RNA sequence: GGCUAAUCCCCCAUGUGGACCCGCCCCUUGGGGUGUGUCCAAAGGGCUUUGCCCGCUUCCGGAUGGGCCCGCGUCCCAUCAGCUAGUUGGUGGGGUAAUGGCCCACCAAGGCGACGACGGGUAGCCGGUCUGAGAGGAUGGCCGGCCACAGGGGCACUGAGACACGGGCCCCACUCCUACGGGAGGCAGCAGUUAGGAAUCUUCCGCAAUGGGCGCAAGCCUGACGGAGCGACGCCGCUUGGAGGAAGAAGCCCUUCGGGGUGUAAACUCCUGAACCCGGGACGAAACCCCCGACGAGGGGACUGACGGUACCGGGGUAAUAGCGCCGGCCAACUCCGUGCCAGCAGCCGCGGUAAUACGGAGGGCGCGAGCGUUACCCGGAUUCACUGGGCGUAAAGGGCGUGUAGGCGGCCUGGGGCGUCCCAUGUGAAAGACCACGGCUCAACCGUGGGGGAGCGUGGGAUACGCUCAGGCUAGACG
RNA sequence: AUGCGCGCUAGGUCUCUGGGUCUCCUGGGGGCCGAAGCUAACGCGUUAAGCGCGCCGCCUGGGGAGUACGGCCGCAAGGC
């Protein structure tokens, strides 16, 4: 039972742009604009110097909303990386970067990635032939993700799917839209993700 | 001191003193008041503090806080001991909990319910 | 009589490099001596010689140091920072091959005693024996 | 007498058995012998028996004694032919 | 194997069994000083050979009796007296140190 | 008291062999061979009864499982310093499967102790588990291994095996039955009751699976087990929607009355479809058994479910629980009101006597979220018992001083040995766990298969610098 | 308010007591300033509180308390 609630609040606290509304948070009413200031009475008011604590809490609380997941399963994949062979931060961001409802909000199925939650949740969308409707489901290299025979008829999925001609997908994925269907191809680098998140910073947090 | 002296001696291991025998080990304790009355604060404060004479199922006696803003708490009520101080009153080791037995929880709070052990308010 | 004549030598390094002498004269023996070959052969010490002071035997020790410096305290750098006694009589240390200790990340040496002879850290691991760990040098 | 019997392994609703050679007054899944092989009854990968019949070969010269179904499974493995 | 331990005889005051004396070393398992520990040994001596003052083998063997599962190997060196003169010496030591 | 069968008991026989005394041989603790003398065997049943099955006796070996023995490791108190009479050893004997003061007789006078004996306190031990950068500290529930006990205490019988939880004898306490003489009982088995307690479950289903006992089998028994039930007790997955939606409704809070906040949050629009109904519906199951073959090998064939009509698949299908702690510093989150050293808070410093970001409520905010807090306990931090890794002139801490015992430590050169030390090989380090890889349940938790690691110890081989040791030598220490 | 021993690390100055070719130098003592260094600071500094090694003693928040109990010693006081 992630945060449900208000999304571009955090938006605000966070004090940039995490796109948690998929469109609209493109368009002038992401609230960002008019108010880049944080929710509340005080939020208008000045800010002071933020501890050190303060602030690789927020930036961990940046990278979390993100991706809308639960402290338990951000920490436990955080563990989980800090445990693999490699650079933590990086894989990481890579193993988050995998997750299912991820993968199909990367892929365009879904224009937010609560949505694209929601579409894995009920059954819309199925990797490698068989359907998975779970949203923290880790998609290997190779594994082929698509929406699925029946969900293919839905209003929405044709919709996003429609804009997602000429669009391109990201460098580490691919997307045939002719099969609604595209394909995993490696785990992202850093670089390869935009995210505003020094994850270093976030590697501090836990280091506490 | 020389290693031999180590090897002859050793370091010691340093014990540990229980700061509350509620004890026969256990978290919280059944108990009897004995008296219910109040008490006077150590030197910087002020005020008159809640607490209650305490028989145990431990077979112990113990002055006991009374947390909370009301208090029904009698002289033969049953009472259970939560443990920890209060610094400003002497050797009061215990809190009582609110909520279950003879003590109710504080009425009328709206904010820490949990502590002062009261149920959720209504909605208009 | 020394109590532990190569801690003693050490020592006399330490003591006598701490007021920057140009050399200083260490009791002989021949384990001071392979000691001493391998700082000199690590470049801690210029060199050493053996020489005879009231008749007797002892090594001579040339000290090696840095460059003068500038501002306030021109003294130069050390080239021995630290030499240290590990394995001491009262506490003997001896380590296999696989807890020859890295030291300094490599910048500096320990000094083992084995029956291969005195080696430095990287001389035993290749050698693949261990012995007894006689000191730290850095 | 030493048997050759099912020592239960997996989880609840996913038997996963050792064939092991061990004291028939052992507990089942108390310590054994030796592990000749292992059986998956509900067949969920390539491999659900295996064997190493020389083994079970010699422990059956020496007199274990097989349960009728760790019999059936050697059997299907091929401890008894002989040509 | 059977257990083979080399010792001084500190005891013949017996009969047919000595009392072997066996130091043991080893690093202290935390402060890794090599330590120097001993242990008295009652062992079978039935020829009646081993002397007061003799470095000895000692065998684990068939238990001889309550106290006595060693037989004398061999004798190894004889007349090692100052052995058998510190324990003695450990011995009248205790005379002090009560009252 | 009397009748009676047997694979029940006993006697003579056959001696493959075996046991015992004595001699001899080889091995060397009572191992193996051999000779004479002596001593010891058996059980019958079923069949299609001419042949086979189930069994029985003696012996040798195998396998498995145990007994006994030794080295080493195994908490606190020295305000426990001396302990010991079968005590320590010997000869002979008894006893057992077997060594043994295990037990008895006789003889000797020994044995243990500051390297902590004896005493007291506490405690099942371990694989592991928690914590920790590590060393270390703490723990030993569940699962696997070992021990011990079965109301307390003693004891033996039967047996391959027991000094025997659901076997026996005696004593003690307790409950009950009693014709007052006397008897019966033993949940630390499953489930259940009761008392104690802060607190711990169903008097369920099933023999279908794995395993166990007996039976030639058919089969019977199995509260082991495989399941289901109850408890957010733990872990993991999942939900309370998704997209659009105001230069921004109302209400509520702040207001410098200009406005600011809760906030796209809601309403509303559209979309999806947890729950739920219908339909289909398992895996776990193949042997035992039947046929051919010779009851084998091989080949073939059929019966077999608690969980359960569950999981799952297909069709239908409703916007559909959120709470809990905090917001003075440590520490992430601030304002208004009420209260006025009161009431209260409180982990520490501290806050409350009229502006209280610290009490109480409210708005708002932070943190987690089917949970969130609290108490208790363990490690942590704490380098605060300091091996890693601390100290002692004045902060705690040099003994009033010496002499010296035990012990600890030891100059230079050479040689022997190789105990420490180091290296290689090897055995051991069960499984589970931990690690790594691949895999199986849609994921994960969970589980499978595989690989690796691993201190320690056993055996064999090697090295010799250092430490030890033995032998020799020197004079710089030391003494004369 | 500074355990014992040993080796090592500038000098200056006053002094007690030996030796020397006796301004001075060379031992062994007592003091004072001060190199390097050390130290929380004060200070220490070849008479180390510096750099090292060996062995012994001792400490582990303040009070309660050098108290209580025990034991050993003592004629007692009282001591450990
Ligand atoms: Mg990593
Ligand atoms: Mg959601
Ligand atoms: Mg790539
Ligand atoms: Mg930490
Ligand atoms: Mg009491
Ligand atoms: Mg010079
Ligand atoms: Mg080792
Ligand atoms: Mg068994
Ligand atoms: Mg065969
Ligand atoms: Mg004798
Ligand atoms: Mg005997
Ligand atoms: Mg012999
Ligand atoms: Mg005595
Ligand atoms: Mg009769
Ligand atoms: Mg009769
Ligand atoms: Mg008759
Ligand atoms: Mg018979
Ligand atoms: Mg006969
Ligand atoms: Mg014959
Ligand atoms: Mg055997
Ligand atoms: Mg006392
Ligand atoms: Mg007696
Ligand atoms: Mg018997
Ligand atoms: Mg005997
Ligand atoms: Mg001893
Ligand atoms: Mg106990
Ligand atoms: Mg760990
Ligand atoms: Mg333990
Ligand atoms: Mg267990
Ligand atoms: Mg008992
Ligand atoms: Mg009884
Ligand atoms: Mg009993
Ligand atoms: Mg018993
Ligand atoms: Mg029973
Ligand atoms: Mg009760
Ligand atoms: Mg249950
Ligand atoms: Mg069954
Ligand atoms: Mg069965
Ligand atoms: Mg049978
Ligand atoms: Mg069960
Ligand atoms: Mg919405
Ligand atoms: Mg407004
Ligand atoms: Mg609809
Ligand atoms: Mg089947
Ligand atoms: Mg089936
Ligand atoms: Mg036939
Ligand atoms: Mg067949
Ligand atoms: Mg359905
Ligand atoms: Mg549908
Ligand atoms: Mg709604
Ligand atoms: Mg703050
Ligand atoms: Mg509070
Ligand atoms: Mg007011
Ligand atoms: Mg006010
Ligand atoms: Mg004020
Ligand atoms: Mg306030
Ligand atoms: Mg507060
Ligand atoms: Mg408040
Ligand atoms: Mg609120
Ligand atoms: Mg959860
Ligand atoms: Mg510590
Ligand atoms: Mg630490
Ligand atoms: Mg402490
Ligand atoms: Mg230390
Ligand atoms: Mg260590
Ligand atoms: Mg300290
Ligand atoms: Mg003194
Ligand atoms: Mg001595
Ligand atoms: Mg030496
Ligand atoms: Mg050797
Ligand atoms: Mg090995
Ligand atoms: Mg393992
Ligand atoms: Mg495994
Ligand atoms: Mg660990
Ligand atoms: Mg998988
Ligand atoms: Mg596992
Ligand atoms: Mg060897
Ligand atoms: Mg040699
Ligand atoms: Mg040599
Ligand atoms: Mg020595
Ligand atoms: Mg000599
Ligand atoms: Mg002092
Ligand atoms: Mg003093
Ligand atoms: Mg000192
Ligand atoms: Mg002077
Ligand atoms: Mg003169
Ligand atoms: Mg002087
Ligand atoms: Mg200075
Ligand atoms: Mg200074
Ligand atoms: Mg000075
Ligand atoms: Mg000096
Ligand atoms: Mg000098
Ligand atoms: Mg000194
Ligand atoms: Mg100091
Ligand atoms: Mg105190
Ligand atoms: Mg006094
Ligand atoms: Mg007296
Ligand atoms: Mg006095
Ligand atoms: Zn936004």
């Amino acid at each position: 039972g992630r945060y449900i609630g208000p999304v571009c609040r955090l938006c605000r606290r966070e004090g940039v742009k995490l796109y948690l509304k998929g469109e609209r948070c493109y368009s002038p009413k992401c609230a960002m604009e008019r108010r880049p200031y944080p929710p509340g009475q005080h939020g208008q008011k000045r800010a002071r110097r933020p501890s050190d604590y303060a602030v690789r809490l927020r930036e961990k609380q940046k990278l979390r909303r993100i991706y809308g997941i639960s402290e338990r399963q951000f920490r436990n994949l955080f563990e989980e990386a800090s445990k693999k062979k490699g650079v933590t931060g990086s894989v990481f961001l890579g193993l988050l970067e995998s997750r299912l409802d991820n993968v199909v909000y990367r892929l365009g199925f879904a224009v937010s990635r609560r949505q694209a939650r929601q579409l894995v949740r009920h059954g819309h969308i199925t990797v490698n032939g068989r359907r998975v409707d779970l949203p923290s489901y880790r998609v290997r290299p190779g594994d082929e993700i698509a929406v699925a025979e029946k969900s293919r008829n839905l209003e929405l999925i044709r919709q996003n799917l429609e804009a997602m001609k000429g669009r391109k997908v990201g460098p580490w994925l691919s997307l045939d839209v002719e099969g609604m269907k595209g394909k995993f191809l490696r785990l992202p680098d850093r670089e390869d993700l935009a995210l505003p998140v020094n994850e270093q910073l976030v590697i501090e947090f836990y280091s506490r | 001191p020389t290693i031999n002296q180590l090897v002859r001696k050793g370091r010691e291991k340093v014990r540990k003193k229980s700061k509350v025998p509620a004890l026969k080990g256990a978290p919280f304790r059944r108990g009897v008041c004995t008296v219910v009355r109040t008490v006077t604060p150590k030197k910087p404060n002020s005020a008159l503090r809640k607490v209650a004479k305490v028989r145990l199922t431990s077979g112990y006696e113990v002055t006991a806080y009374i947390p909370g803003e009301g208090h029904n708490l009698q002289e033969h009520s049953v009472v259970l001991i939560r443990g920890g101080r209060v610094k400003d009153l002497w050797g009061v080791r215990y809190h009582i909990v609110r909520g279950v037995y003879d003590a109710a929880g504080v009425k009328d709070r709206k904010k820490s319910r949990s502590k002062y052990g009261t149920k959720k308010p209504k909605e208009a | 009589m020394l109590t532990d004549p190569i801690a003693d030598m050490l020592t006399r390094i330490r003591n006598a490099t701490r007021v920057y002498k140009e050399s200083t004269d260490v009791p002989a023996s021949r384990f001071k001596e392979e000691i001493l070959r391998i700082l000199a052969r690590e470049g801690f010490i210029k060199g050493y010689e053996r020489v005879d002071v009231d008749g007797k035997p002892y090594l001579r020790v040339y000290l090696k140091y840095g460059p003068r410096r500038q501002g306030p305290d021109p003294r130069p750098e050390q080239v021995i920072h630290h030499i240290r006694r590990i394995s001491k009589p009262g506490r003997r240390v001896y380590v296999g091959v696989k807890e020859i200790p890295r030291v300094r990340r490599g910048l500096g040496i320990a000094i083992l005693s084995t029956s291969k002879g005195v080696l430095t850290d990287r001389e035993a691991r290749k050698l693949g024996v261990g012995g007894e760990l006689i000191c730290e040098v850095w | 007498m030493v048997k050759i019997r099912l020592a239960r392994f997996g989880s609840k609703h996913n038997p996963h058995y050792r064939i092991v050679v061990t004291d028939a007054r052992r507990k089942r899944d108390g310590k054994y012998i030796e592990k000749i092989g292992y059986y998956d009854p509900r067949k969920t990968t390539p491999d659900w028996l295996k064997v190493d019949v020389e083994r079970a070969r010699y422990w059956l010269s020496v007199g274990a004694q097989p349960t009728d179904t760790a019999r059936r499974l050697l059997r299907q493995a091929g401890v008894f032919r002989q040509e | 194997p059977k257990k083979v331990l080399t010792g001084v005889v500190v005891s013949d005051k017996m009969q047919k069994t000595v009392t072997v004396l066996v130091e043991r070393q080893f690093p202290h398992p935390l402060y890794g000083k090599v330590i120097k520990r001993s242990k008295k040994y009652l062992a079978h001596d039935p020829e009646e050979k081993y002397k007061l003052g003799d470095v000895v083998e000692i065998i684990e063997s068939r238990p001889i009796s309550k106290r006595k599962r060693f037989r004398v190997l061999r004798l190894v060196e004889s007349g090692r007296m100052d052995l058998v003169e510190k324990y003695l010496i450990r011995r009248q030591n205790y005379e002090s140190l009560s009252k």
